[PDB]
């Protein structure tokens, strides 16, 4: 009577990843096994033509080998054959199967790759063995520099040798005032955007002063020596080393005179370093600017500089030494675009591998359409011919548009589908190709499936190619020819047709001149309803008539240059005469902000021209501190370039070759994607670019690439024979696995990717330890091998998570990093901590530890009371005062009260998963904050949403309380008072800048994110921030909305 | 004209992948939008020829005519205008949803394999492609051998013969039973290559049976939730 003794007989127990809730897969140190045997039986094949087989440790050298090979070779025949050892080489076939020799023989066995274990014996043959070392570049980028040689594309192969051109820029910027700008390169400024300071911060320093320490060594170098200056928080680094320097000598046998002689000539040969990290106060900017003291500042710490001579630091630093690789037209005046007159016909021919159930399906056929982001013309399909079995249309389908009006960037987006209509395959290719030829031939379009979040016709968001993958839909087809290559027009020639349009433009009669689409007013109140059109958001859609308002006024629309984004989506793209008019606007347009600029590298503008002037407005605003900050996006955006070689990409490129701490997160965002087919040739040619280019950072990559691969693999292991063991078991295999001379090697003394300004030294395996989850995170420690450690962490420690996507939460931390310097930088301090995140691969990645921090659910086990009931109420608020007591408990309650206003928020306008105990951190100081955000925009809304407009973060009682300290009717308070006006002047502040955070989220749909899927994902966030709405009626929004899931509190202003 | 049937997002929602003529329809700003996907939006006596006294006289109209000679490219119609029991219904909701929802993660579980299998596949072939190299490199050995080894014969034959060319010999015997080895160990890939480009293929396919389903199940329960907000918006996530 449970179940009315329904049985379901399809149901069976035995034979679901549900149970034990995981993305692989891959091979490791040998072919189809993850870690070499420890002893293991090697065929070396000889000169000589003898195969001796050579028991050799996993963990032998190359050179430890070959001493024992030719000692072993002795005792087999034809040995008078053989040269002395130093004559010969390693190769063999890796598990990228290319034959690498093996130049460098201090490597180890299990670290070549080996696939089956092997090792040919060879003169060493390409007598430029220096120039072999592109197995470094190859190791950094994953793929082996020869698979790029061996690529029949011109493109790709024009993007090889035409990028060189900024590669060589950037190495001459370098070695320009050498060696200051070569450690000016490596150790570049970490410097806060505004020398401004807010004014909460300016509060902390009685009149804008700063106590200092700066520390020096002199005999042998052991002793150190405190030297406590007091100092304007805004005097400069050459200032403070001067101060230092006239403390350190003055003295009773020093004259007033004496002493200003000595400063001058000690001062000028030292620079500030940061103790404890590898940062340096290298330029003229006030010490407030630099982030390191900003922190010290806020964080109620005296900064701890050194003073370190100059040519200690050069040198530490090597030679940049680039080298050109070994790597070192147009037919005719061939036929202009504009002369072909026809409409456009595209012959569609057969697909091949169509994968269908002919029970379940009737029919299939092509849907087709042209793009420009959105459509040029009437979408059409071809009829519903030879379906299922064959699928044979030999049609030529017929486009309403004439060939002339086809821009630059025009793509065709093709879809097979059933009927009930539903895609089967989809693949976009650019009717133009990188030459600006107009595509005439037959192609050979592999398909790309259908998504998670696009249930749509036929996807024109998604990328232009083919698909690598050869065993999937193959649909072929047929373009037209015309007799001759017809190339796409010269700006010569649109600037012409364009002055002619205008001019044409300007001697219509007025009876005509109503037709919705022309201006000759030459009115005060349109001028108003133009800037009112401007200060929308990207996603308030524009109107027909917005649009012809807008493109009749252009020319006004100078004025506000700001309008440009919604001016370019109201031309005609399938008007010529209209878009040559519109390029000679964009040609002397006003440069803009930097956070209205990057809209324009979206999907949505995908002309050359537009992303050019975007390109430009970067040039000018974009400061490399706002460049890193945004970086992630402008990565992204790269794959909505139709081109390898284009303006974004050679803007990047420098850029990284010019600051090597962009250069860093430059080359791990693009290492990142690299399993992905999409991005694989893009990222690999850009990435071989800035490997060869970037000095001797290639060396430090190296190291860390060597050891994320050590640790994917370690994990791997763990996860796959190592499930069904206690964590005694596994920790025993970790420990065991760790301690061994390759992983000791390749996991100490390297830099942290997280942030490389940290080093890692020794690992401490006694703080080494898996976590609880069945991800089977590894917690690593490292001791901190800086002169000054103890000064800044002794310990270094970061989690290593072989199993989840992190890119979401790599976002929504940055997103909160963005809302903090919004609201802190317009004067109100709440205090949110966005620790760090890498994604450094398929679903592999690091954590930044936040040391004294703990989930609210330890707060109440610890303070728990024992024969378990109920846990308190207060227990966070009672272990919250055993911290601080004094006038300390006030400030740290201002602390929660501050990070809990600004973390309501944020998680409130980012909709995030839903917040509870175990995934809301305190800090022993006080500060709240949020871990593992899972997905963003109400993602779990696909399951039947439809405005929900959720409260993630709920402050249940605890919080209250504590925000309240300790009173009873926490809901009636000032201190409760306080914290609503924070809540309300942080939300309102976000929806001021509402266009960046829409923006941002715009630019991410290129990541294969299932929570941003499409435009309408984002447009969560605008609900969220009632942007629809004027600002008073979305205050009394988001009280309604906090109000009702804590239920009362919130109704006055 | 309340009845008539006529915020941007959820607008949207219900036009989403609807076909080539679908439509519906700050006050300080306009009045009335309507919102035609060919989404194309339109503002709304009711631009320059007013004379239409009505939000629904101003639509019927253009459900006969196109919009061309209105805006010159707009050369499409306004042609789709698109159980009593209120529990029962809101039950049904539930069902269907359930069935949604259990409907996409055999969806989402495929997508999965699909991608391994890719990877795992293409892993195959690079592989394929090394032991091809690898057994070049044997062959290459089993040749280099037999310059040296038949031109050592002929410079003495005589001293230890047999003592020599057996121990040259028994490598050469070597050599070439591991090449035997390698060639059934390459095999032995390509067959469960096709193996796998079989089970891919099989997951393709009933993909593409799941998703026709999956959409109408879903715009099935749509209308099912339309159906119901003819308000009661709290109700719902019970049965959802
Ligand atoms: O015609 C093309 N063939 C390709 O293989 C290709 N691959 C990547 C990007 N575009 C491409 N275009
Ligand atoms: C003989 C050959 C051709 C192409 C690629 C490779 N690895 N080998
Ligand atoms: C839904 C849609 C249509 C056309 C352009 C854009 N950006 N979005």
């Amino acid at each position: 009577s449970y179940y009315h003794h329904h049985h379901h007989h399809d149901y069976d127990i035995p034979t679901f990843q549900g149970a034990m809730g995981p993305p692989r897969p891959s091979s490791g140190e040998l072919w189809g096994i993850h870690l070499m045997p420890p002893r293991i039986l090697v065929e070396c094949l000889l000169p000589n033509g003898m195969i001796v087989t050579l028991e050799c440790l996993r963990e032998a050298t190359l050179i430890t080998i070959k001493h024992e090979l030719f000692k072993e070779a002795r005792k087999y025949p034809l040995h008078q054959l053989l040269q002395d050892e130093s004559s010969y080489i390693f190769v063999s076939v890796t598990q990228e199967a290319e034959r690498e020799e093996f130049f460098d023989e201090t490597r180890r066995l299990c670290d070549l790759r080996l696939f089956q274990p092997f090792l040919k014996v060879i003169e060493p043959v390409g007598n430029r063995e220096e120039k072999i070392l592109n197995r470094e570049i190859g190791f950094a980028i994953g793929m082996p520099v020869c698979e790029f040689d061996m690529v029949k594309d011109p493109e790709v192969q024009d993007f090889r040798r035409n990028i060189l051109n900024v590669c060589k820029e950037a190495v001459d910027l370098r070695d320009l005032n050498s060696p200051h700008s070569r450690a000016m390169y490596v150790y570049p400024p970490n410097v806060e955007s505004s020398p401004e300071l807010p004014k909460h911060i300016y509060n902390k320093l009685d009149k804008g002063q700063i106590i200092v320490v700066i520390w020096v060594i002199v005999s042998p170098n052991n002793d150190k020596q405190k030297y406590t200056l007091k100092i304007n928080h805004d005097c400069v680094p050459e200032q403070v080393i001067a101060e230092a320097i006239r403390k350190k000598t003055r003295s009773m046998l020093l004259s007033s005179e004496q002493l200003k002689l000595c400063v001058l000539e000690y001062q000028g040969k030292y620079i500030l370093k940061v103790c404890g990290c590898d940062e340096y106060f290298l330029e003229k900017y006030p010490l407030s600017q630099y982030k390191y003291i900003r922190s010290c500042i806020m964080l109620g710490r005296m900064p701890n500089l050194m003073l370190m001579a100059k040519e200690s630091l050069y040198s530490q630093l090597p030679m940049d030494c680039f080298t050109m690789p070994s790597y070192s037209n147009g037919e005719t005046s061939t036929k202009s675009l504009w002369v072909i007159n026809s409409a456009l016909r595209i012959k569609i021919l057969c697909a091949t591998y169509v994968n269908v159930n002919i029970r379940d399906i009737d029919k299939i056929y092509v849907r087709t359409g042209i793009y420009h982001g959105g459509e040029p013309l009437c979408d059409n399909v071809n009829t519903q011919r030879v379906p299922c079995s064959n699928p044979r249309w030999n049609e030529w389908l017929n486009y309403d548009i004439y060939i002339p009006d086809l821009p630059r960037a025009a793509r065709l987006c093709l879809s097979i589908c059933s009927v009930e209509h539903c895609p089967l395959a989809w693949g976009n290719i650019n009717l133009f190709d990188y030459t600006d030829t107009l595509v005439s031939g037959k192609m050979a379009l592999n398909l790309w499936p259908v998504p998670h979040g696009l249930e749509d016709l036929l996807n024109p968001i998604g990328v232009t190619g083919s698909n690598p993958n050869k065993e999937t839909p193959c649909l072929e087809l047929e373009f037209d020819w015309f007799s001759s290559v017809v190339k796409f027009p010269d700006m010569s020639v649109i600037e012409e047709h364009a002055n002619w349009s205008v001019s044409r433009e300007a001697g219509f009669s007025y009876s005509h001149a109503g037709l919705s689409n022309r201006l000759a007013r030459d009115r005060e109140n349109d001028k108003e309803q133009l800037k009112a059109i401007s200060t929308r958001d990207p996603l308030s859609e524009i109107t027909e008539q917005e649009k012809d308002f807008l493109w009749s006024h252009r020319h006004y629309c100078v004025t506000i240059p700001e309008i440009l984004p919604k001016l370019l989506l109201s031309v005609k793209w399938n008007s010529r005469d209209e878009v040559a008019q519109m390029y000679c606007l964009v040609k002397d347009w006003p440069p803009i902000k930097p956070e209205q600029a990057m809209e324009l590298l979206d999907c949505n503008y995908p002309d050359p021209m537009v992303r050019g002037f975007a390109v430009r407005c970067l040039e000018k605003y974009l400061t490399d501190d706002k460049l890193s900050q945004y970086l992630i996006q402008l990565v992204q955006v790269l794959k909505y370039e139709q081109y390898l070689d284009n303006l974004l990409v050679r803007f990047l490129l420098k850029k990284a070759l010019t600051n090597q701490r962009i250069g860093h997160f430059f080359f791990w965002h693009l290492k990142s994607e690299m399993h992905n087919k999409t991005v694989s040739q893009r990222f690999g040619l850009l990435l071989e670019s800035y490997c060869r280019a970037c000095g001797m950072y290639l060396k430090h990559l190296n190291r860390q690439v060597e050891a994320m691969e050590k640790l994917i693999n370690l994990t791997d292991i763990l996860k796959q024979e190592k499930k069904d063991e206690t964590q005694k078991v596994q920790m025993k295999f970790l420990v065991e696995q760790m301690r061994r001379p390759d992983f000791m090697d390749a996991l100490q003394g390297f830099l942290s990717p997280l942030n490389p300004a940290h080093q890692l030294g020794n690992l401490r395996l006694e703080e080494c330890r898996i976590m609880s989850s069945a991800k089977r995170p590894l917690w690593l420690n490292w001791e901190n091998p800086d002169i000054m450690s103890e000064l800044l962490f002794q310990n270094n420690e970061i989690i290593f998570k072989n199993g989840d996507d992190l890119r979401q939460d790599m976002l929504t931390l940055q997103i909160i990093r963005i809302m903090e310097n919004i609201w802190q930088n317009q004067g109100l301090d709440l205090r949110m901590l966005p620790y760090g995140c890498l994604s450094i691969g398929d679903c592999v990645g690091l954590i930044e530890v936040v040391r004294n921090s703990h989930t609210i659910m330890q707060i109440q086990c610890k303070g728990g009371l024992k024969g378990a009931l109920q846990f308190n109420s207060h227990t966070l608020h009672q272990w919250l005062k055993d911290k601080n007591k004094g006038e300390i408990y006030d400030a740290a309650i201002d602390l929660f009260t501050r990070s809990c206003a600004g973390y309501c928020v944020a998680t409130f306008i980012l909709g995030i998963g839903d917040r509870h105990n175990s995934n809301i951190m305190v800090k022993d100081d006080g500060q709240l904050f949020h871990i593992d955000f899972g997905h963003f925009l109400d993602h779990k809304k696909k399951k039947f949403g439809y405005k929900r407009e959720r409260v993630p973060f709920v402050l249940t009682q605890d919080f209250l309380i504590v925000i309240s300290k300790g009173a009873q009717e926490c809901t009636k308070t000032r201190e409760f008072e306080r914290f609503q006006e924070m809540c309300y002047k942080a939300y309102l502040a976000i929806r001021q800048h509402a266009n960046l955070f829409i923006n941002l989220f715009s630019m991410m749909l290129g990541s294969g994110m299932p929570e941003l899927q499409s435009f309408d994902d984002i447009a969560y966030i605008r609900k969220t921030l009632a942007l629809d709405k004027t600002e008073q009626e979305a205050l009394e929004y988001f009280m309604k909305q906090m109000n009702d899931a804590h239920h009362g509190g919130w109704t006055t202003k | 004209l309340q009845d008539a049937e006529w915020s941007r997002e959820e607008v949207n929602e219900k036009l989403r992948d609807t076909a080539d003529g679908t439509f519906l329809v700050t006050k300080m700003h306009g009045d009335y939008t309507l919102t035609l996907r060919k989404n194309k939006l339109i503002k709304i006596k009711y631009s320059d020829p007013l004379t239409f006294s009505s939000v629904v006289e101003l639509i019927n109209h253009y459900r006969n005519e196109s919009l061309a000679q209105y805006n010159p490219k707009l050369d499409v119609k306004l042609l789709y205008p698109v159980e009593d029991n209120i529990e029962a219904v809101g039950k049904k909701l539930h069902e269907y949803n359930t069935q949604f929802q259990e409907k996409s993660r055999e969806y989402d579980r495929l997508y999965e394999e699909y991608t391994r299998t890719s990877q795992e596949i293409q892993m195959k072939r690079t592989a394929i492609e090394a032991f091809n190299e690898t057994i070049k490199i044997f062959e290459e050995q089993c040749q280099t051998q037999e310059r040296y080894s038949k031109e050592y014969i002929e410079k003495f034959k005589r001293e230890g013969n047999e003592k020599e060319i057996q121990r040259i010999m028994h490598n050469y015997d070597k050599l070439k039973s591991r090449i035997s080895e390698i060639i059934d160990s390459r095999r032995r890939l390509e067959e469960d290559l096709k193996k796998q480009a079989a089970e891919y293929r099989e997951i393709d396919k009933r993909m593409n049976s799941i998703k026709p389903d999956l959409i109408q199940l879903r715009k099935t329960r749509d209308q099912y939730l339309m159906w119901l907000t003819q308000v009661r918006q709290k109700k719902l996530n019970e049965w959802l």
